[PDB]
RNA sequence: AUCAUUUUAAAAAAGCGUAAAAGCUUAAUAUUAGAUAAAUUAAUGUUAAAAAUUAAUUGAUACUUAAAUAAUCAUAGAUGAA
């Protein structure tokens, strides 16, 4: 007698032809290479923040001799802060028996994991290292991009030499420094930093198979066809999901209060673009034999270098004139 | 002022919505209040709109059906497709993407048959 | 217009309300240009100190205030918020209206004289006012506002009234003083224009002219042209 | 202000009516905001309905709508079991309406009326069951309470009043004559 | 003023003698001089000055 | 393109785009309106 | 097809519609037959004097089809007849010299209403007030005159 | 507020799941072949219609990345049991092609060879001046379709050369 | 010169366009959906009413007046970061 929402009214919904029904006798991989899906959106969008992990950065060890050892993992602190304290420990500035007129130093340094280095910001790409080689012209600049990949070990050994006091005692000190790319040192009788290889599975947030079925609830379902892969969960269907945001009890309402909050969230996302990790992208191969994309055989040398006489069709073979089809099956 | 000489043509990218239709049937309950007016506006866009971008045999109607559960928008396309969309809960925007989900495919069906269902470039400039 | 013509013909009689209403406002204003409304206005404020400098206030969005006093009276200088000041303009009556300032239990009458704004930056520098006291002369600006009259015969046709002065400076000696002046120019003509002494003869007893400011009573305000056709016929011939 | 907390509830209401009932609200703002803020928290403790009568008649000049509802929402909870109480609400609710100019320009339709009948539906039993129990001082205030309220329903009390005057016609005062002659003249919406 | 257009003139009626009855059922508002014994000797001397003086000053207050 | 320090919009269709520290104007009608700031 | 390509205003004599080359500049490139066109015009306007110039509109279409529509003559020309002048003032408002009386306005408004499709909804005060503002732009006034004028045939460009 | 819309095709059927704790909310798509899930924060509220297979989103978090989240989500589902399509043309005198088993041979006034070779596409000729590509990913298609375009494109003076069948074309007068 | 009418609204037009015409867009505007309009101060004690309340602020949105702060860019010389 008045407007009551119906319950069981939905018509059939037209089913479209599948690519097998429409294009048999052709490459299956067409309808099986699915669309790309960038993961990095999701963790930002649907709110995954990695737990703050706080691993070790450096370490100081003594022996019954006078000799002390200073150990560093360059993947955990920045480069400069690692290099300041080296020059502060390599001398003995923490050792209260410090005379700068000493011909002898019982302080030794070790470094490890020099491949991966922390550089806060957009500095691994822009900053450079310059020098001159006696001859005219000269003035060779080089990028961190060269060191951080090919030989990153001059860099750590080059920045130390700039913080140390400019004198003759330097070489004796820098003779007592050692760097490694791997996660080890070869010395024996000393410890080694454990690497952090794990990566947080965020699976508990977007997967029922991780949780137990009795803790969960179904609030909505489309079909009368119920999956067998989902069995044991209740069905307490809300009357509330399908209601748009006007027909509900609580409405989010733009207002001087929430708009004031809106602007706080807006600065947050601008205030975070600054705290973003940039990476040296690697060089690239363009072998057509590897990619899933199409390509061109513009020239002849692209054949020999890649052995593409196969996928090229011979010239001694007929052609295809017109491939229209009138009737589309169902 | 000054005379344009670069002519930017935008006729081929023109993709209206009701173009692949053969007919339509509005359905109205006088007890709806949200599902009436949505169907009012569609019936205008079926006739108030331009006939170039429609078929030749396009006939839209309107009927008051008290017996229905909800007011509906039934439709029929060229190559066989047929559907109904009740309107007591939806919007005008949720409907259009359904129409694109058909109109985008009928091109993939008719182009394979050889039919040029596209427009000249000179129809609408910027 | 907003209703079809075919329905308006049925309701053409209704539009008397339109025209009968405009009788009421435009006549009311035309006779109420002269009178101050009887409504008290108040401005809470604070004293001056040597501490509160300008630029200190102007980040706090306050404003300085200045008052000039009269015979035997000392000057007074105060502090106030900007939005008070603009609201004081935003009345009709700003040219003359009496505004008070409550510091504490004290109240100081004033008038608007003017305001200065920093033109390149366009923020409020100060708000200047003039003291008013009852028993002593006080400068005010009485604007002139001329009514229309379809009762004279030359004014109706092809002639032009000329208002050479917008207002008059005077000295008032009593509480309630007139907002403005209103004139009915029927008896005027090309032969005689209005002169300030024709106003000086018709004022209350509490008012006088500030001769220090005006030039001479024989000065004239409202002038009337001759006819246009009598020129135009002569212009062509 | 040094001893606000030492007061009971109603001994603050007496300040409201003592100051705000006339042209200058003699007290300050802060001293009244204090009274205005305490009372609408402690409505759960004012014992009687007369104590609401004093309250509403003093707080009638409020500009905020939000707290009149708190009062009337309370009165809809506390039933009345006598007759002097109902008189003590009409005569007060009459003068102490919330005017429509203070209300917003956009609003539910005729929402001023819905504020009334929450009371009048809450009173209609008591004033109707025992209207024979009525006397000359409590007599006048009903004719006024209804005429000020613009209704046409309360005839039954009036019929019990028609029978009342004629009996006591001779023993009346000079005061109880005008209000009758002025009351019955415009009984049911100036009929 | 707006006031002249929404004012029930109080002349033509001994208002306060009439108006105080209709509230008199409200006990807490009933003023009581003798409730304030320390100043009652003072406050009442003032009211003599009111009525006894020329004109009708207190009688013109609300009126 | 032409390097205008003080950029300027000629037609309504002109619009601004920022690629990092880079700034420029482009037009969908007149490709001569486009600029750069340097 | 039924879509409207273009609209043109014209001016024609009633029964002397004829393929003048000074109208093919407009209707030439649209492929319309001036001869077949003017036939249907003169056929309708046989109940009208031939000296009079009317105006017409033509919704020229995409297939070079047409649908002609007839309107009353130019409102200015009708007044020059009554006024017995051919050319009017350079200026307006300042130079006011001409005079008609109302008793013909009430008669020439009926011309517009009896024919023009736009005024079918309209009353006569409405139409009469339309020309008075057109008269203000021309040097014309509305003043009572007992006399009648004598005939005049002011020009038209045709 | 912008209330973004998530389309779902008709072949797909879905469910929506929550805890008793109501602190977690996620959604499950399931087809004959595939299955796919994704969650929603506590700050994203949701509305569903079976009438349209559309879902509506509000975001109290005010993240602007969601507008990209849509296009991935929408196209990733229509990428199941449906193609994307595109069409290419040309107009000219000394132009042609030849087609042999997803290996298109182009001859457009160039000294060098111009073979086009499709890895995991479909290519079917409808006329001499027309060819359609078909593939399930839209992003590989354009990289596959545009390589054909770069050989010759539309002259701004004459519409002679290749072009897509839906595009903004430029023209400029010449030799009046 | 700036009138007037039909319209729910539409400038003898603020502009592009034409050999002159035609044609295109803004101002003004409608249908539908979504959707901002929230907080307060001062007055005549109580009697007019099928009815009507003044002066005034702050704030959300759009138009409008505009200024200020912060960062970025605004070409560089001659043995080699300089
Ligand atoms: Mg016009
Ligand atoms: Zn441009």
């Amino acid at each position: 007698s008045v407007w009551k929402n119906p319950t069981n009214y939905l018509p059939e919904k037209a089913k479209f032809p599948s690519p097998k029904e429409l294009f048999p006798k052709d490459n299956e991989n067409s309808w099986k290479t699915l669309n790309d899906l960038t993961p990095s959106l999701f963790k930002d969008v649907q709110g995954f923040k990695e737990k703050q992990v706080q691993r070790a950065a450096y370490m100081q060890i003594a022996k019954p001799n006078g000799q002390m050892y200073h150990i560093f993992d360059a993947s955990k602190m920045p480069l400069g802060r690692m290099c300041q304290k080296i020059a502060f420990f390599l001398q003995g500035k923490h050792r209260p028996t410090f005379k700068n007129c000493d011909q002898v130093t019982y302080d030794n340094i070790i470094v490890v994991n020099a491949a991966n280095i922390m550089l806060t910001g957009k500095k691994a790409l822009l900053k450079t290292v310059k020098y001159h080689t006696g001859f005219v012209g000269g003035l060779k600049e080089k990028s961190y991009k060269f060191f951080l990949t090919e030989k990153p070990e001059q860099l750590v050994f080059y920045c130390i030499s700039k913080m140390l006091p400019k004198n003759l005692k330097r070489r004796d000190l820098l003779k007592k420094v050692e760097i490694y790319r791997d996660f080890q040192h070869e010395k024996q009788g000393l410890p080694n930093f454990v690497p952090y290889t794990e990566k947080e599975t965020f699976d508990q947030y977007f997967n029922p198979f991780v949780h137990n079925f009795e803790d969960l609830v179904i609030k909505f379902q489309s079909s009368k066809e119920t999956p067998k892969e989902l069995e044991g969960i209740k069905k307490e269907i809300d009357p509330e999901i399908t209601l748009p945001f006007n027909q509900r009890s609580k409405i989010f309402k733009l207002n001087a209060h929430n708009r004031r909050v809106m602007k706080q969230w807006k600065m947050y996302y601008r205030r975070l673009r600054r705290y973003k990790v940039h990476k040296i992208k690697a060089p690239k191969n363009r072998d057509p034999n590897l990619s899933n994309k199409s390509f061109m055989i513009t020239s002849d040398r692209q054949i020999k270098d890649f052995n593409l006489h196969n996928r090229i069709v011979p010239e001694e073979v007929p052609e295809d004139d017109d491939e229209i089809m009138r009737t589309i099956p169902r | 002022g000054k005379k344009r000489r670069v002519q930017v043509f935008t006729g081929s990218m023109l993709q209206p919505l009701y173009r692949y239709l053969l007919s339509a049937k509005i359905g109205v309950n006088p007890l709806d209040l949200h599902g009436q007016n949505i169907a009012k506006q569609i019936f205008l866009k079926c006739k108030q709109a331009r006939p170039k971008y429609l078929q030749n045999d396009f006939n839209a109607t309107l009927v008051q059906d008290n017996e229905a559960p909800a007011s509906y928008f039934h439709a029929k396309f060229v190559n066989g497709y047929e559907q109904k969309w009740y309107l007591h809960k939806s919007t005008e925007e949720e409907i259009n993407r359904n129409l694109k989900y058909f109109n985008y495919q009928i091109e993939m069906e008719r182009n394979l048959q050889g039919h040029d269902d596209e427009y000249e470039d000179e129809e609408t400039q910027l | 217009t907003i209703v079809g013509s075919q329905f308006d013909a049925q309701t053409e009689h209704v539009n008397k309300l339109a025209l009968d209403l405009a009788n009421k406002k435009y006549r009311k204003m035309a006779l109420d240009q002269a009178v101050l409304r009887k409504e008290k206005v108040v401005v809470p404020a604070e004293f001056r100190t040597e501490k509160d400098s300008l630029i200190s206030l102007k980040k706090e969005l306050r404003s300085p205030v200045y008052i000039k006093g009269h015979t035997g009276i000392p000057d007074v200088d105060l502090i106030a918020d900007n939005r008070q000041v603009f609201s004081i303009r935003r009345r009709l009556q700003f040219q003359n209206q009496s505004f008070y300032f409550k510091v504490g239990n004290e109240e100081f009458r004033c008038t608007y004289d003017h305001i200065q704004i920093h033109p390149m930056e366009k923020w409020l520098v100060y708000s200047k006012y003039r003291r008013y006291v009852v028993g002593k002369p006080n400068s005010i600006f009485l604007p002139i506002n001329i009514l229309p009259t379809f009762q004279n015969n030359a004014i109706v046709r092809g002639s032009e009234i000329v208002q050479l002065l917008d207002g008059i400076w005077v000295n008032s000696y009593n509480d309630e003083y007139p907002h403005s002046i209103v004139i009915d120019p029927e008896n005027l003509s090309k032969i005689r224009p209005l002169r300030i002494g024709d106003i000086h003869n018709f004022l209350p007893d509490g008012v006088e002219i500030d001769k220090t400011k005006c030039l001479s009573l024989h000065q004239k305000v409202i002038k009337i042209t001759g006819d246009k056709e009598r020129k135009l016929d002569i212009a062509l011939q | 202000m040094q001893s606000i907390h030492h007061y009971p509830v109603m001994e603050l209401v007496k300040m409201r009516y003592a100051s705000c009932a006339l042209s200058p609200k003699s007290l300050s703002r802060d001293c009244l905001k204090a009274i205005h803020d305490i009372v609408f928290t402690e409505l759960h403790n004012v014992p009687s309905v007369l104590d609401l009568s004093h309250l509403l008649f003093a707080f009638r000049h409020i500009n905020s709508l939000k707290y009149y509802n708190l009062i009337l929402d309370e009165i809809c909870r506390r039933p009345i079991k006598t007759l002097q109480e109902a008189i003590a609400l009409l005569f007060v609710f009459s003068h102490s309406l919330f005017p429509n100019y203070k209300r917003k320009e956009i609003r539910e339709k005729d929402q001023d009326l819905k504020e009334k009948h929450k009371i009048v539906d809450h009173l209609a039993d008591a004033l109707a069951n025992n209207a024979k129990q009525i006397q000359g001082d409590d007599f006048v205030r009903v004719l006024i309470g209804l005429n000020n309220l613009q209704l046409t329903t309360f005839k039954d009390v009036l019929t019990h009043i028609e029978r009342y005057i004629i009996k006591n016609i001779d023993t009346l005062d000079a005061f109880q004559t005008s209000n009758a002659l002025y009351g019955f003249s415009k009984a049911n919406n100036n009929a | 003023l707006q006031k002249e257009l929404y004012f029930h003139h109080r002349n033509g009626k001994h208002f306060f003698e009439q108006a105080d009855r209709k509230i008199s059922f409200l006990n807490q508002f009933t003023p009581q001089i003798e409730k304030v014994p320390e100043l009652a000797e003072t406050l009442k001397t003032i009211l003599k000055i009111a009525t006894e003086s020329e004109g009708s000053p207190l009688k013109r207050a609300g009126i | 393109m032409k390097i205008k320090s003080a950029l300027k919009k000629y037609c309504q269709h002109c619009y601004i785009v920022k690629r990092g520290k880079k700034v420029m104007i482009k037009c969908k009608i007149d490709p001569r309106h486009k600029q750069r700031q340097g | 097809m039924a879509e409207i390509k273009a609209i043109i205003n014209l001016r024609l004599l009633a029964g002397i519609a004829k393929p003048n080359p000074k109208m093919g500049q407009s209707l030439g490139p649209l492929g319309i037959n001036m001869m077949h066109f003017c036939k249907d015009f003169n056929a309708a306007t046989a109940h009208i004097r031939s000296d009079i110039p009317l105006r017409v509109q033509v919704a020229a279409k995409v297939d070079r089809s047409y649908s002609y529509i007839i309107k009353p003559p130019e409102t200015s020309w009708l007044i020059k007849k009554v006024i017995m002048k051919e050319k009017l003032t350079q200026y307006a408002g300042h130079v006011n010299l001409d005079y008609i009386d109302v008793r013909y306005v009430y008669e020439i408004a009926k011309i517009k209403k009896e024919i023009d499709i736009d005024f079918k909804r309209a009353t006569l005060e409405s139409i009469c007030n339309c020309i008075i503002g057109q008269c203000n732009s021309m040097g014309v006034n509305v003043s009572i005159i007992d006399e009648k004028p004598k005939p005049f045939n002011p020009k038209a460009k045709v | 507020m912008k209330r973004n819309i998530l389309f779902i095709p008709f072949n797909i059927s879905y469910s929506y799941i929550e805890k008793n704790n109501n602190t977690v909310k996620f959604l499950y798509l399931y087809n004959n072949d595939y299955f796919f899930s994704i969650n929603f924060n506590e700050k994203q509220s949701i509305v569903i219609n079976e009438d349209t297979n559309t879902i509506v989103v509000e975001t109290r978090n005010f993240n602007n990345k969601i507008n990209l989240f849509n296009n991935e989500f929408n196209k990733f589902i229509y990428s199941w049991d449906n193609f994307f399509f595109n069409k290419i043309k040309f107009t000219g005198k000394g132009f042609k092609w030849k087609k042999k088993e997803t290996n298109l041979f182009l001859f457009f006034n160039r000294a060098h060879k111009c073979f086009f070779i499709g890895n995991n596409i479909i290519l079917k000729r409808l006329s001499k001046s027309k060819v359609i590509l078909l593939k399930n990913n839209y992003n590989h298609l354009i990289h596959d379709s545009i390589l054909v375009r770069t050989i010759r494109s539309n002259n701004i003076f004459t519409k002679r050369g290749l072009r897509f069948s839906r595009q903004i074309i430029l023209k400029k007068k010449g030799k009046t």
